[PDB]
C-alpha cells in the first residue's frame, strides 16, 4: 500500500 | 427487566384491515395540511408553522427538513415521529449509500429507504406504526425533479402535486384544477400559497408558512469554491421575507 | 509527502505537494492530499494514502450528520476529537497523519493529528517525509501576524522546500484558504513548477505494427 | 520530557518543559504537558502522547460527570480516576502522570502515578526522562511551606537543569499556579532559565 | 381497550399512556415560569413543604444538568430525577466526544428522542415530566427548551408549566403585546429575577414568602441556583418598589 | 379500567396503581423511625415477637451499608435485603473508582434510581418497603427516606409502618421543642420512647426493641447497633413515659 | 509467500480520443510453473470495464463480488453503473477489508455514458483510488509498464493509434518479466462499440 | 407481563387453520387484480392499479410489476411495503445463486426460498404475516417459461394461467374458458387486457390504471427479454385490441 | 382473584398471592420439626408414603458436616434450594478455609427466594425449610418460607398440624433448650413435639425420620432400625 | 497423496490418481482411491495435508447429493466446480484452511462435453485440457503439450496417461505405487481395472 | 510515536  | 415485547403489535383483524396503520393514518387526518407541487425545473413544499403558544418561537421548529443537498421532507401527523425519521433518514444516506458510491442517492431510493423503516415498525415486534405521512421532493442527475409520498404503511407514490392532512381532499381538488407539466418553478409557488390558505384559519404569512423548494443548484450556499464539478445544493428553505414578497402579488 | 498548515490574520491556509510512492516508484504525479471534511474544515493527509482519504471521509460524514442534527455550522475541534480517537482505537495502524484546519463560530483553528492519536496545536505546523525541509523553512521565515498573501507564500514556499530536496516530495502544490466569515477557496495546483519538458521524439507507431491474432465485438448492451 | 508539581504554602505549583520528541526529531518545541482536568485539579503529562492525552480526556470527562452529580471532587478521587485507567491498562499504557490539585479543606496536593499504576502520594514529585538528573538537586533544595516565589524559583532552577542535561527536555518552561485565588499561567525562555 | 394500557393507537389515533402522563405532570401541584434577560435566563417555580419533618434543602425540582445547562422538572420526583441523571450524562458524552459543551436546544431535542422512543416502543413507559431547560448559548444567547411526554419540544420566548400555566401564560403574553421585544430589557439577572416573581404573583395572585420560591439562573459560563437568602434580598428589593 | 393490572401503566388520573398498592404493604409492617441528630442519626425499629421461640437479639433488622451508612425498612423483609444488597454494590463500586467512601446525598440516589426502575416496566414489581437510612459523611450527617415509587427526601425525622402516624406526630413535637439540635445520645432515648409510643397501634404481640446509630463524636462516624448498657438504659427511659 | 506474484501477470489501461483502451495478459501460473494460457483478467459490468491483478482467487472472487454489487444496483436504481460510480464501490469494497485484503490491483476502465467523457482509474489492494488522465498500470510488471507507458504515451490518440501503443507497452513490458506473459487481450473501447483483439506475442 | 398483550399470530383455530394466513388472504382479496399467462413463446404480467388520482406521476411508477433478475419477475397483490421486503430478499438470493454456481438461479427454487420464508413467519416468532400474493413469470433452461404464485401462508403451485387480488373467481373462471395450450404471446396479451376489463370494478379500463410486461424469446436467438411496458406502450395496446 | 396471575402483580390490599398460594404447599406437607439446646441442634420429620407398596419420602438433606435441613411441600423445590446451600458452603471451604454460618445460610436462601418473587416469568419456591447447624456460635435452628422469610429459633415445626408441635414447644421451651450434652434426651423431646401433630397414625419405624448436628456430631440422619430406639 | 492428473479428450474426461499412503519412512498404503463421486456424471479426485483431504471430498460430495435429492436434477460439471471453488476460496481465509487440492471431471449432458477443471486450496479454478497437481506436473505439462491433441479417443487418451506415468515412474523420487485411472463420460463414472 |  502507497504513501503520501 | 428488558424489552419482552417481541411479537406484533400490528396484526390482520378478520376484515383484513390493519388496525394501526388505519389508526395511524387517522392520526395523518387529523395533522396540519402540508402539501407538494412539481414544476419543470423545480419541487416545492409547503406547510402551516400553526404553534403552540405564541411564547414559541416557531422558527426553532422545523417542519421542513434538508435530508440530502438535493432532497427536502415535509409531513402530516406526529410531529416527534417526523423529527426522528428525518434522523435516522439523514443517517441512511450516508451509511447505506453515500459511504458506498461517493455521491447521495436519488430521491427514489432514499425514499425507499424511509419506506423500508416505516414498513418495519409495522411489523416488528413491541412498536407501533408511525403516526406520519411525509412528502420527499428531490432532484438527482439521472431522474430530474421528483415528488413522493410515504404513508404510515411504508407504501410511497410518485405525484405530479398532492396534499396531505387536515384539508388534503379539498386541496387535492384545488390542485387538479390548477396543475399542468407546464407550470415554471414560480408558478408552482405561486399556487402552493393559494392552495394553503384554504386550509389556514388564522395569520397567513411568512412566519406561520413554512416552505421550501428543490430547484437550481446555490453556489453561494456551498461554503467554498475550487472543485468546479461541486456546484452546490438544489434545496433551498425559503425566508420569512421572501413568502412575504410573493404573498403580496397573490 | 510533504503538507503545512499555516494561521494569519483572519483564518488559516494548508498546503500539500502532489506526489504519491510505492517503494521508489511514483504511483500518482498529481493526487490531491487536501480533504473536505466540511465546507469549512478542510485536511491535508500524509502516511499511508487509503487511510487517510478513508478516515477524512468517515469523520467528514459524520460531522455533516451532526452538524443537521444539531443545526449548527461543524466545529474544528469535533473533527480533531472525532479524529483522534478513532485513531486512538486503532493503535497507530491506521497510519493517517493529519493537519486539520478550518473556520468555525469559535474562530480558525489549526491543529495536527499523528497516527496514534495525539494533537497538537500551533501556528505553523509541517508533516510527512519532507516534513523536516518545510519546518526549516517555516522556522525561517514565520512570522506572528502574517497577512493572507504572506501566509499563502510561506505555505507554499515550505511546500516546495519539501517538492525540492525530499525524494519522497514532488510535483506541484495545493493550497486551501479558510479566511472568517468567508467561503473556503480550494486552490487545486496553485503552483505547477514541475512540468514535463516537450519529449525528443514522437512514439506513435506505424499502424498494423502489432501482431494480431483475433478480433471480435464485444457486447456491452442488453 | 521533564516534569514536576511542588506543594508550598498557599497550594501547589506543577511545572514542565515544551518538548515532543519523534526520534532525535523535535515534533513540537511549544507543547503544553500541564493539563486541566477539574477547574483546580490539573496533571503533568509524561510518557506516550497519544496514550497520556487520551487517559487526561477520559479522566476530564468522569470528573465533570461526577461534578454534575456530587459537586466538586477531591484531588485524591482524581489521582484515583487516573490509577484506575493506568493500572487496569498497564500492558498497554505508556502514561508517566503526575496529579495535583487544590482544595479548601487540604490546600495543595501532588499524587504521581509512574508505569505500573501505583500511586504515591508526596510533598512534591518529579518524573519524566529529565528528572533523573535532577534527583539529587531537588532532594539537597526541597523544603515545605515555601513561598510561592521560592516555589517558582525551585522548579524553574530544577527544570532549567533537567532541561539542560536531558536532550529529551526542552523549549519553554511552563508553570500552572494552584491557589485559593485561582489559576495563574507561567512562561520562561530559553535566555532566562538557560544561565541560571 | 388495551390501546390504553401501552403505547398503541386508539382507533381515533391518540396515545392514551402519553395522554395520561400529561396528567401526571401536574401530580405535585407545582408552577413553574422562565423568562429570558439580555445577558440571562431565569426561571423560577414554587417550593412548597407540606411535611414539617422535611429537610427542605433537599426539596428541589432545579437540576444542574452542566455548568452552563440547567432544568427544571413538573411533575413527580422519582421520574424528575431519572431524566435529571439521563440529560447530566448526556451533557458530559457529548462534551467528551465532540469538544464542546452541550447546547441547551441540543440536549432538548436529545432528551424529547428519549421520550418519543417511549411513546413507540412498548416496554418503555413515558416519564410523567415536563423539562425546561435553560442556559445562556454560547451561539443563541438566552434560551429556553421545554419538553413534554409526548416528545414533542421547541424553544420559547418566555414559558410556563404546571396547573395554574395558562394565568402565567396569558399574563406574560400580554407583556410581551405590550413590550414589543423577545425578552426583559434589563441588564442584571437580579431584575429579571424580580420581573419573573412580579408577574408570578400577580397572575397567581397570590404572595411568596422566601422559602416558598425556588429560582434558577442561567448566565454566560454558569448555570446556578439562589439561596433562601438571595430570594429573600429579591422579595425585599420588589416590596420597595 | 383494568389500569391496575400492571406496572407501569398509568391510569387516567396519572397514577401507578401498582406502585400505591405495594405502599399498602409498606402500611402493614412493622413501625419503623430515623432521628437525625447535632452529628449523626439514629435508627430504630419495632420488631414483634410472634412467639416465645424467637430467640431474643437474633433476628437482627437494620442492616449497615459500606461503614458509615444504616439501613431500616418496613414492609416486605426480603425486598428490603434486595435493596440494601444493591446499596452494598453500589458503594462499593463507589469507593473503588473514587477512593473516598459513598457520601450520603450519592447514596440515595443510587437506591432512588434504582427502585424508579422498578416502576418503569410491567415485567418487574415495584419494591414492597419505605426505606429509612443515612449516615454521616464528609458533609455532616443526613436522614433520607425512600419510597416504593423511588421518591425519597431528606429529613429530619422519619417514620414508617403501621405506627407512623403515631411516630410522625412524635416527631414533630421534638423538631419543635429541639431547634438548636438533639444530641446523639438523646436521639437514642427519643427513639426508644417512639416506638413503645408507636407500638400502641400493633399491641396484641409485645415486641423487641432495636436500635443503632451513626456519630462523629459517639461512634468516630461509623455505624454501630446500639447493645448492653445504652440499650437497657434507653428501654428504661421509654417504659418511664407510657407509664 | 508474497501472494501479489504467486501467478503473475499484468493489465495496463490508456485514454484516447473519445475512446478507452484496457489491456492485459493471459498467463496464470504457480510460481515458475506456466498453468493456464487462457486466464483474462478484465471483466465487465454493462459498459463499465474493470482489469484485475494480484492472487488469482481474489481475482476471481472480485469479479463474482462486482458482478452481484452491479446486478442489484441495476436493478434498484433503473440503470447501468457508471464508471465514476463503479470506482467508488470498488474502493469501498477494498477499504471493507482493510486489516485482511484482497491481494489485488484493480484497474477501471470505460466512458460515462451521459457525459461521454473517456475515464481510468487504478487501485491498490485496500482500494486507494488513483485516478489519472494518460494511463494506469497494474501487476508483476508494473515497473515496465510505467516505463513503457511514459515514454510511448502521448495525449489524443486514435482508437487505432491508442490500440497499437498500449499493445507495445504490454507486450514489451510483458517480455522483461517472468511471470506475465503467455498471451495478450486488448479492448478498445469507443463511446457505444467495444472490439476485443487478442495479440500474438513470445510464448516464453 | 406482556402475556396479555399477545394476539397469538401463529397458531391454530379449533377448525385447524391459521387465524392470521386466512385474514391477510382476505386483505388480498381487497387488492388490485394481477393475472399471468404463460404462452409456449413467452408469458404475460397484467395488474389493475388500486384506483388512481389524475395527479399520479404514473411513467415514473411501480406498484404491481417488480423485476427479480434478468429472467424473473412478479406481479404483486397486497401490501406493496411488505412486498418490497421480500423482493430484496428475493433479489439478494439470486444473487449469491448465481455468485456460488455461476449459473442464473432456477425459477422454482427462488420461488421455494420466498415461500419457505413466509412459510416461518406463520409457525415461528410470533410476528404478523407478510399481506402479499406473487405471481411469478420467468424462464430458465430446465422448464422454459413457468407462472408461480405465493401467497400468506407460504405455499407455491405453477399455472398455465392464474390471477390474484381482487375477483380472482369471475377472472379465473374467464381465463378457463378462453385459454388454450398452443397459444402465442400476442394471443395471452389480449386475453389478460380482456379479463380485466370485465372483471375489473372501474367504469373502462385505461391505460393509466395499469402496469403490464411481457418476458419473450422476442429479442435475439436462444436468450430471453423482460419488456416492462411504458404508459404510452400499454394506451397502444388497448387499442390495438380494442378496449378503447 | 385477579391479582393472582403471577407473582409480579400486587393485590389492591399489598398482598401476593402467588407467594400466598406457594405457602398452601407448605400446609399440605407432612410435619416437620426442629429443636435445639445449646450444644446440639436436632430434626425430625414425618415421611409421607404414597400408599403401602411405596417408599416413604425423604424430607432432611444433608448441607455439610455441619449443616443439614428438613423440607415441607414440593421436594423438587428443597433439591434446588439444599444443592445452592452446598455450593455456598462449599465455597466458603475452598475459598475461605471456613465453615459457613447458619445465619449466612439463612441470608442466602432468603435473597436466592425473593428474586423469584420480583421479576416475570419465574415463580416462588413451593416449599418451607427447617435448617439446623452447629458453627462458631453454637447450635442454631432457622425457618425458612420461600416469601423468602428466614427466622432464627430455639424450635418450630412446618407443614400439616404443625400448630400441634407448634405450641407444645412453645411451653417446654424452658425444658429442651437446656437439655445440653445429652443427644438422645434433645431427639426424644423432638419426637414427643411432633407426636403433637399425629392424627389417625402413629410414628413407625420406616415413618419416622430424625437428624442431629452438634459440637462433636457431625450432621447425621437417621432412618429405619436406627431410630425404632425412639418409638 | 501427491500425484494427481487429468486429461480431457473429445467425448470424456480421464483421472488418474496415485495409490500410494505414506507417512514417515513407511508406505502405509499401495491401493488408495485419491476420489469421491460428486453426481453420476462428476467425479473429483484430490491431494494434499492428511485428513484434511478426504474430509474436504467427502463434505462437497454430501452437499451435491443433496442438490440433487432436493431438485431431482444434476448439477452441471461447471456449477459443480464453482461451488466447490467457492467453499476453496472461504475456506482460505479461515482460522484453519483447508490444504487440499482437487482435479473436477464431468460430462456435461446438456452440452454433450467433457470438462476437467483445476482447482487449488487457495481457490483458484482454471477449466483445461490436461491438468495435474503437485510436481508431477513439472513433467506432464511440457509431455502433454507436446503429445496432445484436442481430438483424441478415449483409448488415445489412456496411452497418452501411460507415457505420463512411465515418465513419472523413471524421475520422480518417491514410489507413488502406480494409478487407479477412470473415465468420466455421457455414460457415466467407469474404473479402468488394469493400469 | 511522539513521546513527552
Ligand atoms: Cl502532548
Ligand atoms: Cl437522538
Ligand atoms: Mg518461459
Amino acid at each position: 500500500a502507497p504513501a503520501x | 427487566m428488558t424489552d419482552r415485547y417481541s411479537f406484533s403489535l400490528t396484526t390482520f383483524s378478520p376484515s383484513g384491515k390493519l388496525g394501526q396503520i388505519d389508526y395511524a393514518l387517522t392520526a395523518v387526518k387529523q395533522g396540519v395540511t402540508s402539501l407538494g407541487i412539481k414544476a419543470t425545473n423545480g419541487v416545492v413544499i409547503a406547510t402551516e408553522k400553526k404553534s403552540s403558544s405564541p411564547l414559541a418561537m416557531s422558527e426553532t421548529l422545523s417542519k421542513v427538513s434538508l435530508l440530502t443537498p438535493d432532497i427536502g421532507a415535509v409531513y402530516s401527523g406526529m410531529g416527534p415521529d417526523y423529527r426522528v425519521l428525518v434522523d435516522k433518514s439523514r443517517k441512511v444516506a450516508h451509511t447505506s449509500y453515500k459511504r458506498i458510491y461517493g455521491e447521495y442517492p436519488p430521491t427514489k431510493l432514499l425514499v425507499s429507504e424511509v419506506a423500508k423503516i416505516m414498513q418495519e415498525a409495522t411489523q416488528s415486534g413491541g412498536v407501533r406504526p408511525f403516526g406520519v405521512s411525509l412528502l420527499i421532493a428531490g432532484h438527482d442527475e439521472f431522474n430530474g425533479f421528483s415528488l413522493y409520498q410515504v404513508d404510515p404503511s411504508g407504501s410511497y407514490f410518485p405525484w405530479k402535486a398532492t396534499a396531505i392532512g387536515k384539508g388534503s381532499v379539498a386541496a387535492k381538488t384545488f390542485l387538479e384544477k390548477r396543475w399542468n407539466d407546464e407550470l415554471e418553478l414560480e408558478d408552482a409557488i405561486h399556487i402552493a400559497l393559494l392552495t394553503l390558505k384554504e386550509s389556514v384559519e388564522g395569520e397567513f404569512n411568512g412566519d406561520t408558512i413554512e416552505l421550501a423548494i428543490i430547484g437550481d443548484e446555490n453556489p453561494d450556499l456551498l461554503g467554498y469554491t475550487g472543485i468546479p464539478t461541486d456546484k452546490g445544493p438544489r434545496f433551498r428553505k425559503l425566508t420569512s421575507q421572501e413568502i412575504n414578497d410573493r404573498l403580496e402579488a397573490l | 509527502t510533504t503538507i503545512v498548515g499555516v494561521k494569519f490574520n483572519n483564518g488559516v491556509v494548508i498546503a500539500a505537494d502532489t506526489r504519491s510512492t510505492q517503494g521508489p516508484i511514483v504511483a500518482d504525479k498529481n493526487c490531491a492530499k487536501l480533504h473536505r471534511i466540511s465546507p469549512k474544515i478542510w485536511c491535508a493527509g500524509a502516511g499511508t494514502a487509503a487511510d487517510t482519504e478513508a478516515v477524512t471521509q468517515l469523520i467528514g460524514s459524520n460531522i455533516e450528520l451532526h452538524s443537521l442534527y444539531t443545526s449548527r455550522e461543524p466545529r474544528v475541534v469535533s473533527a480533531l476529537q472525532m479524529l483522534k480517537q478513532h485513531l486512538f482505537k486503532y493503535q497507530g495502524h491506521i497510519g493517517a497523519y493529519l493537519i486539520v484546519a478550518g473556520v468555525d463560530p469559535t474562530g480558525s483553528h489549526l491543529f495536527s493529528i499523528h497516527a496514534h492519536g495525539s494533537t497538537d496545536v500551533g501556528y505553523y505546523l509541517s508533516l510527512g517525509s519532507g516534513s523536516l525541509a518545510a519546518m526549516a523553512v517555516l522556522e525561517s521565515h514565520w512570522k506572528q501576524d502574517l497577512t493572507k498573501e504572506e501566509a499563502i507564500k510561506l505555505a507554499s514556499d515550505a511546500i516546495q522546500a519539501g517538492i525540492w530536496n525530499d525524494l519522497g516530495s514532488g510535483s506541484n502544490v495545493d493550497v486551501c484558504v479558510m479566511e472568517i466569515g468567508k467561503d473556503a477557496e480550494y486552490l487545486r495546483n496553485y503552483l505547477t513548477p514541475n512540468v514535463r519538458e516537450e519529449k525528443q521524439k514522437s512514439y506513435k507507431f506505424p499502424r498494423g505494427t502489432t501482431a494480431v491474432l483475433k478480433e471480435s465485438i464485444v457486447n456491452i448492451c442488453d | 520530557t521533564s516534569i514536576m508539581a511542588v506543594t508550598f504554602k498557599d497550594g501547589v505549583i506543577l511545572g514542565a518543559d515544551s518538548r515532543t520528541t519523534t526520534g532525535a526529531y523535535i515534533a513540537n518545541r511549544v507543547t503544553d504537558k500541564l493539563t486541566r482536568v477539574h477547574d483546580k485539579i490539573w496533571c503533568c503529562r509524561s510518557g506516550s502522547a497519544a496514550d497520556t492525552q487520551a487517559i487526561a480526556d477520559i479522566v476530564q470527562y468522569h470528573l465533570e460527570l461526577y461534578t454534575s452529580q456530587y459537586g466538586t471532587p477531591s484531588t485524591e478521587t482524581a489521582a484515583s480516576v487516573f490509577k484506575e485507567l493506568c493500572y487496569e491498562n498497564k500492558d498497554n499504557l505508556t502514561a508517566g502522570i503526575i496529579v495535583a490539585g487544590y482544595d479548601d479543606k487540604n490546600k495543595g496536593e501532588v499524587y504521581t502515578i509512574p508505569l505500573g499504576g501505583s500511586v504515591h502520594k508526596l510533598p512534591y514529585a518529579i518524573a519524566g526522562s529529565g528528572s533523573t538528573f535532577i534527583y539529587g538537586y531537588c532532594d539537597k533544595n526541597f523544603r515545605e511551606n515555601m513561598s510561592k516565589e521560592e516555589t517558582v524559583d525551585f522548579i524553574k532552577h530544577s527544570l532549567s537543569q533537567a532541561i539542560k542535561w536531558d536532550g529529551s527536555s526542552g523549549g519553554v518552561i511552563r508553570m500552572v499556579v494552584l491557589t485559593a485565588a485561582g489559576v495563574e499561567r507561567l512562561i520562561f525562555y530559553p535566555d532566562e532559565y538557560e544561565q541560571l | 381497550g388495551y390501546d390504553r394500557h401501552i403505547t398503541i393507537f386508539s382507533p381515533e389515533g391518540r396515545l392514551y399512556q402519553v395522554e395520561y402522563a400529561f396528567k401526571a405532570t401536574n401530580q405535585t401541584n407545582i408552577n413553574s415560569l422562565a423568562v429570558r434577560g439580555k445577558d440571562c435566563t431565569v426561571v423560577i417555580s414554587q417550593k412548597k413543604v407540606p411535611d414539617k419533618l422535611l429537610d427542605p434543602t433537599t426539596v428541589s425540582y432545579i437540576f444542574c444538568i452542566s455548568r452552563t445547562i440547567g432544568m427544571v422538572v413538573n411533575g413527580p420526583i422519582p421520574d424528575a430525577r431519572n431524566a435529571a441523571l439521563r440529560a447530566k450524562a448526556e451533557a458530559a458524552e457529548f462534551r467528551y466526544k465532540y469538544g464542546y459543551d452541550m447546547p441547551c436546544d441540543v440536549l432538548a431535542k436529545r432528551m424529547a428522542n428519549l421520550s418519543q422512543i417511549y411513546t413507540q416502543r412498548a416496554y418503555m413507559r413515558p416519564l410523567g415530566v415536563i423539562l425546561t431547560f435553560v442556559s445562556v448559548d454560547e451561539e443563541l444567547g438566552p434560551s429556553i427548551y421545554k419538553t413534554d411526554p409526548a416528545g414533542y419540544y421547541v424553544g420559547y420566548k418566555a414559558t410556563a408549566t404546571g396547573p395554574k400555566q395558562q394565568e402565567i401564560t396569558t399574563n406574560l403574553e400580554n407583556h410581551f403585546k405590550k413590550s414589543k421585544i423577545d425578552h426583559i430589557n434589563e441588564e442584571s439577572w437580579e431584575k429579571v429575577v424580580e420581573f419573573a416573581i412580579t408577574h408570578m404573583i400577580d397572575a397567581l395572585g397570590t404572595e411568596f414568602s422566601k422559602n416558598d420560591l425556588e429560582v434558577g439562573v442561567a448566565t454566560k459560563d454558569k448555570f446556578f441556583t439562589l439561596s433562601a437568602e438571595n430570594i429573600e434580598e429579591r422579595l425585599v428589593a420588589i416590596a420597595e418598589q | 379500567t383494568g389500569y391496575d393490572l400492571s406496572n407501569s401503566v398509568f391510569s387516567p388520573d396519572g397514577r401507578n396503581f401498582q406502585v400505591e398498592y405495594a405502599v399498602k404493604a409498606v402500611e402493614n409492617g412493622t413501625t419503623s423511625i430515623g432521628i437525625k441528630c447535632n452529628d449523626g442519626v439514629v435508627f430504630a425499629v419495632e420488631k414483634l415477637i410472634t412467639s416465645k421461640l424467637l430467640v431474643p437479639q437474633k433476628n437482627v433488622k437494620i442492616q449497615v451499608v459500606d461503614r458509615h451508612i444504616g439501613c431500616v425498612y418496613s414492609g416486605l423483609i426480603p425486598d428490603g435485603r434486595h435493596l440494601v444488597n444493591r446499596g452494598r454494590e453500589e458503594a462499593a463500586s463507589f469507593k473503588k473508582l473514587y477512593k473516598t467512601p459513598i457520601p450520603i446525598p450519592a447514596f440515595a440516589d443510587r437506591l432512588g434510581q434504582y427502585v424508579q426502575a422498578h416502576t418503569l416496566y410491567n415485567s418487574v414489581r415495584p419494591f414492597g418497603v419505605s426505606t429509612i437510612f443515612g449516615g454521616v459523611d464528609k458533609n455532616g450527617a443526613h436522614l433520607y427516606m425512600l419510597e416504593p415509587s423511588g421518591s425519597y427526601w431528606g429529613y429530619k425525622g422519619a417514620a414508617t409502618g403501621k405506627g407512623r402516624q403515631s411516630a410522625k406526630a412524635e416527631l414533630e413535637k421534638l423538631v419543635d421543642h429541639h431547634p438548636e439540635g438533639l444530641s446523639a445520645r438523646e436521639a437514642v432515648k427519643q427513639a426508644a420512647k417512639i416506638i413503645y409510643l408507636a407500638h400502641e397501634d400493633n399491641k396484641e404481640k409485645d415486641f423487641e426493641l432495636e436500635i443503632s446509630w451513626c456519630s462523629l463524636s459517639e461512634t468516630n462516624g461509623l455505624h454501630k447497633f446500639v447493645k448492653g448498657d445504652l440499650l437497657q438504659e434507653a428501654i428504661d427511659f421509654a417504659q418511664k413515659e407510657i407509664n | 509467500s508474497d501472494p501479489s506474484s504467486i501467478n503473475g501477470g499484468i493489465v495496463v489501461a490508456m485514454t484516447g480520443k473519445d475512446c478507452v483502451a484496457i489491456a492485459c495478459d493471459l498467463r496464470l501460473g504457480s510460481q515458475s510453473l506456466g498453468v493456464s494460457n487462457k486466464f483474462e483478467k478484465i471483466f465487465h459490468y454493462g459498459h463499465v470495464f474493470l482489469g484485475i491483478t494480484g492472487l488469482a482467487t481474489d481475482v476471481t472472487t472480485l469479479n463474482e463480488m462486482f458482478r452481484y454489487k452491479t446486478n442489484l444496483y441495476k436493478l434498484k436504481e433503473e440503470r447501468a453503473i457508471e464508471p465514476e460510480t463503479f470506482t467508488q464501490l470498488v474502493s469501498s469494497s477494498l477499504y471493507e477489508r482493510r486489516f485482511g485484503p484482497y491481494f489485488v490491483g484493480p484497474v477501471v476502465a470505460g466512458i460515462n455514458s451521459k457525459s461521454g467523457k473517456p475515464f481510468i482509474a487504478g487501485f491498490d489492494l485496500i482500494g486507494c483510488i488513483d485516478e489519472a488522465k494518460d494511463f494506469i498500470v497494474s501487476g508483476t510488471a508494473s515497473d515496465q509498464l510505467f516505463g513503457m507507458c511514459e515514454s510511448l504515451y502521448e495525449p489524443n490518440l486514435e482508437p487505432e493509434d491508442l490500440f497499437e501503443t498500449i499493445s507495445q507497452a504490454l507486450l514489451n513490458a510483458a517480455d522483461r518479466d517472468a511471470l506475465s506473459g503467455w498471451g495478450a487481450v486488448v479492448y478498445i473501447i469507443k463511446k457505444d462499440e467495444v472490439v476485443k483483439r487478442y495479440l500474438k506475442m513470445r510464448q516464453d | 407481563g406482556s402475556r396479555r398483550y399477545d394476539s397469538r399470530t401463529t397458531i391454530f383455530s379449533p377448525e385447524g387453520r391459521l387465524y392470521q394466513v386466512e385474514y391477510a388472504l382476505e386483505s388480498i382479496s381487497h387488492a388490485g387484480t394481477a393475472i399471468g399467462i404463460m404462452a409456449s413463446d413467452g408469458i404475460v404480467l397484467a395488474a389493475e392499479r388500486k384506483v388512481t388520482s389524475t395527479l399520479l406521476e404514473q411513467d415514473t411508477s411501480t406498484e404491481k410489476l417488480y423485476k427479480l433478475n434478468d429472467k424473473i419477475a412478479v406481479a404483486v397483490a397486497g401490501l406493496t411495503a411488505d412486498a418490497e421486503i421480500l423482493i430484496n430478499t428475493a433479489r439478494i438470493h439470486a444473487q449469491n445463486y448465481l455468485k456460488t454456481y455461476n449459473e442464473d438461479i432456477p425459477v422454482e427454487i427462488l420461488v421455494r426460498r420466498l415461500s419457505d420464508i413466509k412459510q416461518g413467519y406463520t409457525q415461528h416468532g410470533g410476528l404478523r404475516p407478510f399481506g402479499v400474493s406473487f405471481i411469478y413469470a420467468g424462464y430458465d433452461d430446465r422448464y422454459g417459461y413457468q407462472l408461480y404464485t405465493s401467497n400468506p401462508s407460504g405455499n407455491y403451485t405453477g399455472w398455465k394461467a392464474i390471477s390474484v387480488g381482487a375477483n380472482t373467481s369471475a377472472a379465473q373462471t374467464l381465463l378457463q374458458m378462453d385459454y388454450k395450450d398452443d397459444m402465442k404471446v400476442d394471443d395471452a396479451i389480449e386475453l389478460a387486457l380482456k379479463t380485466l376489463s370485465k372483471t375489473t370494478d372501474s367504469s373502462a379500463l385505461t391505460y393509466d390504471r395499469l402496469e403490464f410486461a411481457t418476458i419473450r424469446k422476442g429479442a435475439n436467438d436462444g436468450e430471453v427479454y423482460q419488456k416492462i411496458f411504458k404508459p404510452q406502450e400499454i394506451k397502444d395496446i388497448l387499442v390495438k385490441t380494442g378496449i378503447t | 382473584n385477579n391479582y393472582d396471575g403471577d407473582t409480579v402483580t400486587f393485590s389492591p390490599t399489598g398482598r401476593l398471592f402467588q407467594v400466598e398460594y406457594a405457602l398452601e404447599a407448605i400446609k399440605q406437607g407432612s410435619v416437620t420439626v426442629g429443636l435445639r439446646s445449646n450444644t446440639h441442634a436436632v430434626l425430625v420429620a414425618l415421611k409421607r408414603n404414597a400408599d403401602e407398596l411405596s417408599s416413604y419420602q425423604k424430607k432432611i438433606i444433608k448441607c455439610d458436616e455441619h449443616m443439614g435441613l428438613s423440607l415441607a411441600g414440593l421436594a423438587p423445590d428443597a433439591r434446588v434450594l439444599s444443592n445452592y446451600l452446598r455450593q455456598q458452603c462449599n465455597y466458603s471451604s475452598l475459598v475461605f478455609n471456613r465453615k459457613l454460618a447458619v445465619e449466612r445460610a439463612g441470608h442466602l436462601l432468603c435473597d436466592k427466594a425473593q428474586k423469584n418473587t420480583q421479576s416475570y416469568g419465574g415463580r416462588p419456591y413451593g416449599v418451607g425449610l427447617l435448617i439446623i447447624g452447629y458453627d462458631k456460635s453454637g447450635a442454631h435452628l432457622l425457618e425458612f418460607q420461600p416469601s423468602g422469610n428466614v427466622t432464627e429459633l430455639y424450635g418450630t415445626a412446618i407443614g400439616a398440624r404443625s400448630q400441634g408441635a407448634k405450641t407444645y414447644l412453645e411451653r417446654t421451651l424452658d425444658t429442651f433448650i437446656k437439655i445440653d450434652g445429652n443427644p438422645d434426651e434433645l431427639i426424644k423431646a423432638g419426637v414427643e413435639a411432633i407426636s403433637q401433630s399425629l392424627r389417625d397414625e402413629s410414628l413407625t419405624v420406616d415413618n419416622l425420620s430424625i437428624a442431629i448436628v452438634g459440637k462433636d456430631t457431625p450432621f447425621t440422619i437417621y432412618d429405619g432400625e436406627a431410630v425404632a430406639k425412639y418409638i | 497423496m501427491d500425484i494427481i492428473l487429468g486429461i480431457r479428450v473429445q467425448d470424456s474426461v480421464i483421472l488418474a490418481s496415485s495409490k500410494a499412503v505414506t507417512r514417515g519412512i513407511s508406505v502405509l498404503k499401495d491401493s488408495d482411491d485419491k476420489t469421491r463421486q460428486l453426481s453420476p456424471h462428476t467425479l473429483m479426485s484430490f491431494a494434499g495435508e492428511a485428513g484434511d483431504t478426504v474430509q474436504f471430498a467427502e463434505y462437497i460430495q454430501a452437499n451435491i447429493q443433496l442438490y440433487s435429492i432436493r431438485e431431482d436434477y444434476e448439477l452441471s460439471p461447471q456449477a459443480v466446480s464453482s461451488f466447490v471453488r467457492q467453499e476453496l476460496a472461504k475456506s482460505i481465509r479461515s482460522r484453519r484452511p483447508y490444504q487440499v487440492n482437487v482435479l473436477i471431471g464431468g460430462y456435461d449432458k446438456k452440452k454433450n462435453k467433457p470438462e476437467l477443471y483445476q482447482i487449488d486450496y487457495l481457490g483458484t479454478k482454471v477449466e483445461l485440457p490436461y491438468g495435474a497437481h503437485g510436481y508431477s506436473g513439472f513433467y506432464t505439462f511440457s509431455l502433454l503439450d507436446h503429445h496432445y491433441r484436442p481430438d483424441m479417443t478415449t483409448e488415445e487418451g489412456l496411452d497418452l496417461l501411460k507415457l505420463c506415468v512411465q515418465e513419472l515412474e523413471k524421475r520422480m523420487p518417491m514410489d507413488f505405487k502406480g494409478v487407479i485411472v477412470k473415465i468420466v463420460d455421457k455414460d457415466g463414472i467407469r474404473q479402468v481395472d488394469d493400469f
